[PDB]
């Protein structure tokens, strides 16, 4: 064994072809699939990365472990470009989309070996998909809580799951509150606002959800007030900076007469003094620049019992502002003018507030005019629990905003797979020929996922897998009597479930992009017979 | 002519020819975002609205206590006039050259630009000028004073749809195709 | 590189019940001092957990996930450290068997350690009494309970004292919920030398800058004090500020401006009629003259952090531009201003004969760092009551009685999901069995009784420390504040859920 060689065909680097390399893809995707295919399901488990320097990080997040795992080989980077995609696009099923892939060209190829030309097989399992595209709109449906459901199957291989019921219900909750039309209808839910932030104190369940906002800072000048408002409150978002000025970058103050020294010297303090003066007087209480302010213009604010915070983060002003409804004041301008405008440009907030949070101390910006808004903030045990926490909040609270924008859920609990399977299997043989190896691989195939979701038990799974396989295999005999597919893996127990009644719900669009997606790969590396590695420099 | 734009992320199937043309910029983040504004009139300024840039050795000599609003307050109105001369000319849309030069759209001119409610778009490279001035049926505008209604376009939609953490430029309704592709892996 | 399987597993648990191992001698009040090493140079004395836990580097990630639980409980109540740590183990432990031996899913075990915390916080709040958080008397004998197992237990009334006096004054309560930022308002500051005894909680601030210029005021009667950020010199300008001259006495002409601006400044200042000016920038040897003769002290060179304590104590609210000085920014409300001189180190002080600054005296400067930390402690657990005045039985009692209500309902759960449960309850024994065994009383003994005892009669009974006998709380006391108890249980149960989440650990950034 090893291959070697070069003798004609001078090539500055390696190069393999046909068996060696294409075995070498399957290896690869392989591997890096592996890694995760313990991370899937409920039964499924976290796992701690450490780097060079000791540290680490414990996930299940699929993606961010394949990101996390330092992955060199193109098959290798393709399936952790592949989870990417995944979480960048739909925002959960990462895990899966990989699992799914790798379990694609490993088969494949071994149809290869067989003597199947790979163009043969790849059109194959193209129609196979075509087939269980059509089919997987065969057991999905409208939004008819289903909310709080999917929210909740979508953190039962993560860290928040064991407190399912609490933070299901917070995702959900916190989401939707946050609704709006961005251009022309739309409707669309906030693909990442609600500030999301966590502290290391108290129960996991001691989550706060805030009622508005929550901006991560202090109070520029400890001097200033730490809660105002009870009733009603004029915010400031601003953007410009309230520090002393500097005049044009080639403005050279070139002095003749001694005279002038003094007199334009104490001006620069006042001009960026009078926009402060300008802002007080529009009966701001709280102020939120985001380029930060001055400790001279800041007293102003002090000596006025303004609430003034300083460099604000710029991502959460944008936000602070459409929730208080008022004004990202790039410059006071107008036509020709300057003025902050009296409460033209402010924005009305029930209250503003500086909880503390054991060491850590923020602001809130809780109950506004228009905000709706909300934003979370985590407690846990340490940072370790903590990020993980969120981190699997947001591979949650995203299977959300996606059941939302798109009015469509299918049962999870690995029953999509069992029926494609089946159906895809039986219909394997309305085209024959060598072709019908395709598409039989291709659902066989798709078995991945009901069989490692559960041997994620210890048990002997080929129970379960055996059940819920004939099952659907039956079910599709009048698919009549009283139909009833939708029927998953119930791994608590060890026992085939209903999953729509039971509460396990995923929104289509998922597992139907994880799939339109995961073979995209596969082909464009069923293509791949040679790979010609040039030298580096 | 036939300029194909790719932009990651999707399948290969999801590739449209798209009926008017496909721009490759972002838009505006800061001071008053537009992004889309139906039926516009757009303009490639190859012009730059920032303060006065004198291609001599310029220099804003100060020696005055009153004299300070007197060189800013002067300036704030320069990038004023000029906005208004585009909403003047009915100019909708803007689209700046990329001037690395010295600057192309100020911070400040663009509060203005922002409340006028017109949409620039910057950063438009140089080989661009003349393919966009064909599909945008657009015209070169060299200076500001030669920025007139008729060196525009009747375009009917202009609008930076967010196909999904991509974000991607399009003029629709107004000889070059502009066809977009996508696909998985790079 | 990586290691799956209960390999994983065993390693996290030996790992967490290692870290444990370390300051299980720290926990009781016979508790040892760890003299730990750090890098930089230095020693620390003390046996206060947490401050222990953080000089010392470790490797294994639980060994590193269950040292910083050591952090964020010392981070709600200041108390209670040790004790985390031992429990946080304990419970990993004690699944260590139904988590590989009885073959329970980590899942299962986590589903029952998270609702058998629940149940065991119940019985928290169950045996806690609440307290007067206004009645002295209540508060010192609180506190003294907390400042035991420490060096600074000698002159325990002494600190409880010291704590009090420093809570309440920073305090201000403010309701439109009590805040109390010991941090920022309770400067502290370690003086080598003298007794214990002779250190006090002077209602000011203490700084040991100088005056400016030697003939001036040492101490004004009831000073009019001025803060401010700005400094006292001539400033200059913020842009390309260059001058050109050639028109000869033009240079005696700006040269002279300069003494011109620093009077000016000079005038806006004295202006208020004020003796003491404390600026935290510096002070230009002119302006230092114009303020000698304009009638008062001046001070430079001064933290934010020490300024904005002097303006709670003094109430001149600081601030920036002169001409802008308002009047309402006076020096009322502030004793003498007195400048004592402790051993070839001038002081000044602030004290009016809303921020304290408590001042230690010991035997080195050494020493003293043991009584900031053990003090520190005291201090903290008076916070937590001001904001919960709700007490738990002292002596490990509290935690014994979660370990009965708990294992009773455990053994009457029946299903798989009794196994984890029923170790919560058996872990949970540990802190009551380390006192009695850091007393030297046998374990097996005492526990079977103070269990026993408890299980009936009353749950207040926990083990006396310096005795070995299990003893009545109520009797003797020794509650502690019921937040401590909450937090040591609510976190440790999660650390193990989380270290019961790994089933896998890998090497690679
Ligand atoms: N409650 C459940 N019971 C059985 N299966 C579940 C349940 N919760 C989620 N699933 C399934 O587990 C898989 C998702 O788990 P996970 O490992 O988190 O994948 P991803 O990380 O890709 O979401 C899907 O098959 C989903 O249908
Ligand atoms: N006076 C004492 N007699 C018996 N137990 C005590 C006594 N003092 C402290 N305890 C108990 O020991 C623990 C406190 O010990 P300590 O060494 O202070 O650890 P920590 O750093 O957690 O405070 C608590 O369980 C408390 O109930
Ligand atoms: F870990 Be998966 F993406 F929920
Ligand atoms: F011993 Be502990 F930290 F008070
Ligand atoms: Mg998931
Ligand atoms: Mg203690």
């Amino acid at each position: 064994f090893n291959n070697s060689r070069s003798d004609t065909l001078f090539l500055g680097g390696e190069k393999i072809s046909g068996d060696d390399i294409r075995n070498q893809n399957v290896l690869a995707t392989m591997a890096v699939a592996n890694v995760v295919k313990s991370s899937l399901g409920p039964v499924g488990l976290d796992k701690m990365l450490v780097d060079d320097i000791g540290d680490f990080t414990v996930t299940n997040d699929g993606a961010t472990i394949l990101s996390l795992l330092d992955v060199q080989h193109p098959a290798g980077k393709i399936l952790v470009e592949l989870a990417q995609q995944q979480d960048r696009e739909i925002g959960d099923g990462t895990t899966s989309v990989v699992i799914i892939a790798s379990e694609l060209l490993k088969r494949a190829n071994e149809l290869v070996k067989n003597k199947i030309h790979p163009t043969t097989i790849i059109t194959g399992f193209r129609v196979a998909l075509r087939e269980a595209i059509r089919f997987i709109n065969e057991v999905l449906s409208t939004s008819v809580e289903t909310l709080i459901n999917i929210a909740k199957t979508s953190m039962s291989s993560k860290i928040i799951g064991a407190d399912s019921d609490f933070f299901s219900n917070m995702v959900v909750d916190a989401l939707l509150a946050v609704k709006t039309q961005n251009s022309k209808g739309e409707i669309k839910y906030p693909v990442k606002a609600v500030n999301v932030l966590k502290a290391h104190g108290k129960s996991a369940t001691e989550s706060l959800l805030v009622p508005g906002y929550a901006l991560n800072c202090t109070v520029a000048s400890q001097a200033m007030p730490k809660r105002i408002a009870g009733g009603n409150v004029k915010i400031a978002c601003l953007d410009l900076n309230l520090q002393k000025a500097r005049m044009a970058m080639g403005v050279q103050i070139n002095i003749d007469d001694p005279e002038q020294l003094e007199q334009i010297r104490k001006r620069e303090a006042g001009i960026v003094l009078e926009r402060v003066k300008k802002i007080i007087d529009a009966g701001a209480q709280v102020v939120l620049t985001t380029k930060g302010i001055d400790d001279l213009c800041l007293k102003e604010f002090v000596e006025a019992k303004i609430m003034g915070v300083r460099r604000c983060k710029k991502e959460d002003l944008r936000r602070i502002a459409r929730a208080t409804g008022a004004t990202l004041v790039s410059s006071m301008s107008n036509l020709e003018g300057e003025e902050t405008f009296e409460s033209s440009y402010l924005g009305l907030c029930d209250e503003v507030v500086q909880a503390k949070f054991s060491d850590d101390e923020c602001i809130l910006i809780k109950g506004t005019s228009k905000h709706s808004s909300s934003s979370i903030i985590l407690r846990g045990a340490n940072d370790y629990s903590l990020d993980e926490m969120e981190r699997s909040l947001h591979d949650s609270l995203s299977v959300v905003k996606r059941t939302l924008e798109s009015g469509n859920v299918v049962p999870g609990g690995g029953c999509v797979e069992a029926a494609l399977n089946i159906y895809l299997d039986n219909f394997a043989t309305t085209v024959g020929s060598r072709e019908q190896l395709a598409i039989a691989e291709f659902a066989a195939a798709l078995l991945i996922i009901p069989k490692t979701l559960a041997v994620n038990a210890a048990k002997d799974s080929s129970e379960l897998v055996a059940k819920l396989r004939s099952y659907h295999a039956a079910s599709q005999m009048a698919k009549k009597r009283r139909s009833y597919r939708n029927y998953g893996l119930d791994l608590i127990r060890g026992k085939i479930v209903d999953e729509i009644h039971a509460g396990v719900l995923e929104p289509t669009i998922s597992k139907v992009k994880s799939l339109k997606s995961a073979l995209e790969a596969c082909v464009a590396i069923l293509r791949i017979d040679t790979m010609i590695t040039v030298d580096p420099e | 002519d036939i300029r194909l734009v790719k932009k990651v992320g999707g399948t290969i199937d999801d590739t449209e020819m798209i009926d008017g043309v496909v721009l490759t910029q972002t838009a505006i983040k800061s001071a008053g975002g537009p992004t889309r504004k139906e039926k516009a009139k757009i303009g490639l300024i190859q012009f730059q609205i920032s303060p006065p840039k004198p291609d001599t050795e310029n220099n804003i000599i100060v020696n005055d206590y009153r004299q300070m609003d007197k060189i800013l307050k002067e300036e704030r109105a320069y990038l004023l006039n000029i906005c208004k001369k585009i909403k003047k000319a009915k100019c909708n849309v803007l689209l700046i050259q990329k001037s690395i030069l010295r600057d192309a759209v100020n911070d400040l001119a663009l509060h203005f630009l922002s409340k006028l409610n017109i949409m620039v778009v910057k950063d438009i490279e140089r080989e661009e000028i003349e393919f966009l001035s064909k599909g945008l049926g657009c015209k070169p505008i060299a200076d500001i004073e030669l920025f007139t209604e008729d060196r525009l376009d009747s375009a009917d939609l202009v609008e930076e749809i967010d196909s999904d953490g991509s974000k991607i430029v399009r003029v629709t309704g107004i000889p070059t195709v502009s066809v977009v592709i996508r696909g998985a892996n790079n | 590189e990586r290691t799956t399987g209960r390999q994983a597993q065993i390693s996290n648990i030996t790992a967490a019940k290692a870290v444990a191992d370390v300051i299980r001698t720290c926990l009781g009040p016979k508790a040892m001092l760890k003299m730990l090493l750090d890098p930089m140079g230095g020693l620390v004395l003390t046996n206060d957990g947490h401050a222990i836990l953080r000089e010392i580097d470790v490797a294994h990630p639980a060994a590193k996930s269950m040292l910083e639980l050591s952090r964020t409980q010392d981070e709600e109540v200041g108390d209670g450290t040790t004790t985390v740590i031992i429990l946080a183990g304990e419970i990993l432990a004690q699944c260590a068997p139904y988590l590989i031996e009885k073959n329970i899913h980590p899942v299962i075990i986590i589903q029952a350690l998270k609702k058998a915390l629940t149940d065991a916080l119940e019985v928290i709040k169950q045996v806690s009494k609440p307290v007067d958080v206004e009645n002295d008397a209540a508060m010192k004998k609180l506190i003294q309970a907390s400042i035991g197992t420490k060096y600074v237990i000698h002159w325990s009334e002494k600190m409880c004292e010291l704590a009090l006096d420093a809570v309440k004054t920073v305090r201000k309560d403010l309701g439109q919920n009590f805040e109390i930022d010991i941090k920022r308002y309770v400067r502290v500051e370690k003086i080598p030398g003298g007794d214990v005894l002779d250190s006090r909680v002077l209602k000011g601030v203490l700084l040991n800058k100088d005056v400016v210029h030697p003939k001036m005021s040492r101490h004004i009667e009831n000073p009019r004090v001025v803060l401010l950020d700005c400094p006292l010199e001539y400033k200059k300008g913020e842009s390309q500020t260059n001058i050109e001259i050639e028109k000869e006495e033009d240079w005696n002409r700006i040269l002279q401006i300069e003494e011109e601006q620093v009077q000016l400044m000079c005038e806006q200042i004295l202006a208020v009629r004020p003796t003491l000016v404390i600026t935290e920038k510096g002070v230009s040897d002119l302006a230092q003259h114009y303020l000698l003769k304009g009638g008062c002290s001046v001070l430079r060179r001064v933290k934010k952090s020490d300024n904005n304590r002097i303006a709670r104590v003094t109430g001149a609210t600081i601030v920036n531009r002169v001409e802008d000085l308002k009047e309402s920014d006076v020096g009322t409300n502030c004793g003498l201003f007195k400048v004592e001189m402790i051993g070839d180190e001038y002081f000044s002080f602030l004290d009016n004969c809303k921020a304290c600054t408590i001042m230690l005296r010991g035997g080195s400067k050494d020493i003293l760092n043991e009584i900031d930390r053990n003090l520190q402690d005291a201090m903290a657990v008076a916070r937590n009551v001001m904001l919960s005045p709700s007490l738990s039985p002292g002596g490990g009692a509290t935690e014994m009685a979660v370990s009965v209500k708990l294992a009773e309902k455990a053994k009457q759960l029946e299903g798989i999901q009794q196994w984890p449960y029923q170790a919560v309850a058996d872990a949970m024994e540990c802190i009551p069995r380390t006192l009695i065994q850091n007393a030297g009383g046998d374990p097996i003994r005492l526990l079977s009784q103070l269990r026993a005892k408890h299980a009936q009669g009353n749950f207040t009974t926990g083990i006396d420390g310096d005795k070995g006998k299990i003893v009545d709380m109520v009797s003797y006391g020794i509650w502690e504040p019921e937040v401590i108890k909450q937090q040591s249980v609510k976190t440790a149960i999660e650390s193990a859920c989380l270290l019961l989440r790994v089933d896998d650990i890998v090497s690679g950034v």
